RNA sequence: AAUACUGCCAGCUGGGACUGAGGACUGCGACGUAAGUCAAGGAUGCUGGCAUAAUGGUUAUAUGCCGCCCGUCUUGAAACACGGACCAAGGAGUCUAACGUCUAUGCGAGUGUUUGGGUGUAAAACCCAUACGCGUAAUGAAAGUGAACGUAGGUUGGGGCCUCGCAAGAGGUGCACAAUCGACCGAUCCUGAUGUCUUCGGAUGGAUUUGAGUAAGAGCAUAGCUGUUGGGACCCGAAAGAU
RNA sequence: AAUAUGUAAGAAGUCCUUGUUACUUAAUUGAACGUGGACAUUUGAAUGAAGAGCUUUUAGUGGGCCAUUUUUGGUAAGCAG
């Protein structure tokens, strides 16, 4: 609020917390991103490196729908599978009877394999999937099917 | 130093322990007599202006 | 059954007992104090019997004294009397004098006097403005109580093991004379007997080595 | 609370200094020295007369 | 006057006191300071002043975290005392029965102590059953995993991230950050 | 409310003062002060009067009579600081002051009713006066002058200076 | 032999000044055979006067000494630098969007109800679904690829805990954090395995390379101070320009 | 020369034995990093430490001037540097 600002505190005091010397102005240094090659050249080289040029090539029309990956590693794998069944299907690691994780219905595109899922049959169903997230789910003894 | 305070120390294990490892500075000169046989002190004064030249 | 002489006649015991061996300490420091004395000066008499002449042990121990103001002052000799919690005028401190204590002594030469104190010089300053550094704090002395509970390991049990410490320069001045706090001296009481101060002792002013009459300075400051 | 100061104060002089009472009992500060008859060198005597 | 060697009236830098009107960290405050007081043993003067630090300043600790303090030999028996919060993690699937002194626990965090056979115990429960701190083990989450942290210190040739709205090219890509356009950091 | 509550009140019983270490020890007298020297009052009813001291009452004043057939002084009490001791003594070997004391020169019982809103002396004052003034008269007689300079009054005259005057 | 001078006394003693802080006891000590007393962790005892303008306060004046007229710009202001005849009222770092650091709070690998819907005592409050935002993954220009050899590694330091230990201290565990050597992921470069639509694939291994990475998540939302940017942007002020 | 200035004055160090390397050597040679073991009167000069170290954030400032000493241009300057 307007109470606890330092305006009230500044309030006697001849600048206002902005100095005798200094004047405080308008815009002493310019406006917005002003001389950012002139003279805030040493701000613009420190602080934020890269911001002037051509990198890369032009992508015309992007849709973020064409680059919809959200990615879900192994770790998170068993996130899906709810808490009310998630015991029962820890628990009896059977061949016969896996836990099928429909990935894409939550929205995870890609499965990653940042590691260690337990040692049971898992089904997952991806629209894509990486070497190593493949082979710690065959190690597991898991499979891969693929959904689009 | 480092050789010479190893040794110092080997040696105090046997005899003479706190055998001074560390070193101290000059310290100030403990009392002396200043015998006078054969130098009776001869007097000095200071010299007259010469101009040497 | 209620533990009221169970415990005070133990502890006046203690004190007792304390109080015995301080005594015999202050009886065995007295008589060495004369025994020191008096063989120096039958040093020297036999000495000048002998046809010789005695060189006197060099003083072990300054007291040293800042009489200059904190300002005007250049920083390497300001970071010596800060070494030497100098910081203030009329601040005093015991410099054990080595080879590297004496070139301090003159790089702060135009702003400290310094001598060699007496043991009455000693004794009459840590009595009357003698303050121990305890848990970085000015407690007076007052008893044998806190310098026992802060230089006991030492084997300084009583301001006369503190003051014997000093005068005869032991292993544990570092420790006896960082336990004691910088003297609050005040000014002089004759006045500094000079018109100028800022001059050396030699010249007619205050600063730098006045090797005796320190004892002069002090117990008017004092 | 408050100091009081040595060397004034025979009591706080109390608490500090156990060998105080026989100091003062005895008279240590004003001890008399023993009377011997040493007499200086000529050697010296002659030196410090000289020129 | 006197030579300042160093700053007069200079405040210690370290909490007294949280800056919080919580009433019941307050009480918590109250009991360890009596604790910390009262008794010898360290452990009281730590948890104090770790109550005392801020939210930054007491990150979360997984119960994975815990697991991981529980993995250590000669520590299976022992209580680990989080002054802070403890949230759960997917990432383990087996959590070891141990008892856990936090502030505060997360709803997951309390099913996955409770239904391995642990429980959840606050700090003055900790206090009661552990006033010395009797086989404990306080756990602290990691302090420079904040996202404010990778933008400390930014600079040349330093490995931090700058700081920016909008991560991708055309943003931050270009000359000063890589050697075809000028020069590289 | 106008005002609304102090919260912390401070306690309204009174603490009990501290057991002091200060004894009432004797008043040691000047040297100049011994019983059978003659005072100079400095200040009162008696300003410059000759006195003669007598005893050194225990309320630490003094007890003094410049005997009031020469100079109008009763037996009354006088304090030391405001008194001078001249080295001339007289003599009191044969004199009784033994029950003159505090309780002797109570003045009167002072209670809040009687109190005087706008404004004798004793019998027995006036008789033991007497008999002190027996003793003192045969041997102020018995030195010559010395009853001329009681019943005279000391004064500061001009260029006298009390630093270097003996008294 | 004295005496001067210098120095010492845990020597005595006189006179003065200022201070009396604390408010049961504890403690140290001294004297006394003990009992107790005390100059011993800060003043008590006795006495007198007045009880009101006595003391004190305010105010005016006088006297002694000091004291340049404020604000601002300035290296420097009392300035022969500028503003100010006086008085009353008004009058100048505010709000928003996006954020940064810090702090508080709630929930926490999630978080955010308030676009909307239902309801309501009706712009309030209450309740709610789907998405979406940001986070949980980075890296490359891009195609793409995409984070455990190990007890998520080793070394050094490391609070705290455990064991031994009359007590220092010695071992074990060592969270956070700091430094470093690795490992893994992406990019660059190099060698190129089974294979094969014989031109695709890229296994394995490596580097004086590189990243805003991983290496048992820390974020989201709200609130506040401060700071930034855009806006009139702390207030006021142009010469101008255009319709 | 004086003054000013760099480094060192140890437990992260010293000594002895034997482990790794795709480095090096003629070599089971050295280098680096090690594993074990011995290292109080003072753990290896003095004095001090008044807490030490680290991190964030942001204000103001970015017109200076004077004095001793050294010193440049100038005849000199309450000159300029």
């Amino acid at each position: 609020p307007s109470r606890f600002t330092k305006t009230r505190k500044h309030r006697g005091h001849v600048s206002a917390g902005k100095g005798r010397i200094g004047k405080h102005r308008k815009h002493p240094g310019g406006r917005g991103m002003a001389g950012g090659q002139h003279h805030h050249r040493i701000n613009m080289d420190k602080y934020h490196p890269g911001y002037f040029g051509k990198v890369g090539m032009r992508y015309f029309h992007k849709q973020q729908a064409h680059f919809w990956k959200p990615v879900l590693n192994l770790d998170k794998l068993w996130t899906l599978i709810p808490e009310d069944k998630r015991d029962q299907y820890l628990k009896s690691a059977s061949k016969e009877t896996a836990p099928v994780i429909d990935t894409l219905a939550a929205g995870y595109g890609k499965i990653l394999g940042k590691g260690r899922i337990p040692n049971v049959p898992v089904i997952v169903k991806a629209r894509f999937v990486s070497k190593l997230a493949e082979e710690k789910i065959r190690a597991a003894g898991g499979v891969v099917e693929l959904i689009a | 130093r480092v050789k010479a305070n190893a040794a110092k120390r080997a040696e105090a294990k046997a005899q003479g322990v706190a055998v001074q490892l560390k070193r101290q500075p000059a310290q100030p000169r403990e009392s002396r007599i200043v015998s006078t046989e054969g130098n009776v002190p001869q007097t000095l004064a200071p010299v007259p202006y010469e101009t040497f030249i | 059954a209620e533990q009221v002489a169970a415990e005070r006649a133990a502890r006046k015991a203690a004190n007792k007992e304390k109080r015995a061996i301080i005594l015999e300490r202050n009886a065995a420091y007295q008589k060495e104090y004369e025994t020191a004395e008096r063989n120096i000066i039958q040093a020297k008499r036999d000495a000048k019997a002998a046809g010789s002449y005695y060189v006197e042990a060099q003083h072990k121990l300054v007291f040293v004294v800042r009489i200059k103001g904190i300002n005007k002052i250049p920083p390497k000799p300001r970071k010596v009397l800060q070494l030497l919690r100098l910081t203030r005028i009329n601040s005093g401190t015991f410099v054990k004098v080595t080879k590297a204590t004496l070139e301090l002594l003159k790089l702060i030469e135009p702003y400290v006097a310094y001598g060699y104190p007496s043991y009455s010089t000693i004794r009459q300053l840590v009595y009357k403005r003698g303050f121990g550094k305890i848990n970085k704090q000015r407690v007076p002395l007052s008893d044998n109580a806190i310098i026992e509970a802060n230089l006991g390991k030492y084997g300084i049990l009583s301001i006369d093991d503190l003051i014997h410490e000093i005068i005869t320069v032991g292993p544990h001045f570092k420790q006896a004379n960082n336990f004691l706090w910088p003297f609050k001296l005040s000014n002089p009481s004759g006045g500094w007997g000079v018109p100028r101060k800022f001059k050396h002792f030699i010249q007619g002013g205050s600063f730098g080595n006045r090797e005796e009459f320190i004892n002069k300075l002090v117990k008017s400051m004092n | 609370v408050l100091k009081k100061n040595p060397l004034k104060n025979k009591q706080v002089l109390l608490r500090l200094n156990p060998y105080a009472k026989v100091f003062a009992a005895e008279k240590l500060g004003s001890k008399k020295a023993e009377k011997t008859g040493t007499k200086p060198a000529a050697v010296f005597t002659e030196t410090l007369k000289h020129d | 006057g006197i030579d300042h060697t160093s700053k007069q009236h200079k405040r210690s830098g370290h909490r007294t006191a949280p800056k919080s009107d919580n009433v019941y960290l307050k009480l918590l405050v109250k009991l360890y300071t009596f604790l910390a007081r009262r008794t010898d043993a360290p452990f009281n003067k730590v948890v104090l002043k770790a109550l005392f630090l801020s939210k930054i300043n007491r990150p979360p600790v997984s119960v994975s975290r815990i697991a991981r303090a529980l993995k250590q030999e000669g520590a299976a028996n022992k209580t680990v005392v989080v002054v802070g919060t403890v949230t759960d993690d997917a990432r383990i699937f087996e959590f070891p029965k141990t008892t856990v002194a936090a502030l505060r626990f997360t709803a997951g965090a309390r099913a996955k102590i409770v239904k391995a056979g642990g429980e959840c115990i606050t700090l003055d429960q900790l206090a009661v059953r552990a006033p010395k701190g009797q086989n404990t083990l306080i756990l602290r989450g990691p302090r420079n995993s904040r996202e404010a942290v990778r933008h400390f210190g930014m600079g040349p040739h330093k490995g931090k991230a700058p700081r920016i709205l909008s991560t991708g090219r055309k943003f931050e890509r270009a000359r000063g950050r890589r050697r075809s356009k000028g020069f590289k950091v | 409310s106008a005002q609304k509550a102090p919260k912390w009140y401070p306690s309204e019983d009174v603490a009990a003062l501290k057991k002091t270490r200060k004894a009432a020890r004797p008043q040691k007298l000047r040297a100049s002060l011994v019983p059978g020297t003659v005072l100079i009052l400095l200040a009162g009813r008696f300003r410059g009067k000759r006195v003669v001291y007598l005893k050194h009452l225990e309320d630490n004043t003094l007890l003094i009579s410049g005997p009031f057939k020469v100079n109008g002084v009763p037996l009354r009490r006088v304090n030391a600081r405001y008194v001078i001791a001249t080295s001339t003594k007289v003599s009191v070997e044969g004199v009784n002051v033994e029950k003159f004391n505090v309780e002797y020169f109570a003045k009167e019982k002072l209670t809040k009713k009687e109190k005087k809103e706008a404004k004798e002396i004793k019998a027995e004052r006036v008789e033991d006066q007497k008999v002190v003034d027996k003793a003192l008269i045969a041997e102020i007689k018995k030195t010559p002058l010395l009853k001329q300079y009681l019943s005279a009054s000391f004064s500061l005259k001009n260029g006298d200076k009390p630093h270097m005057l003996k008294f």
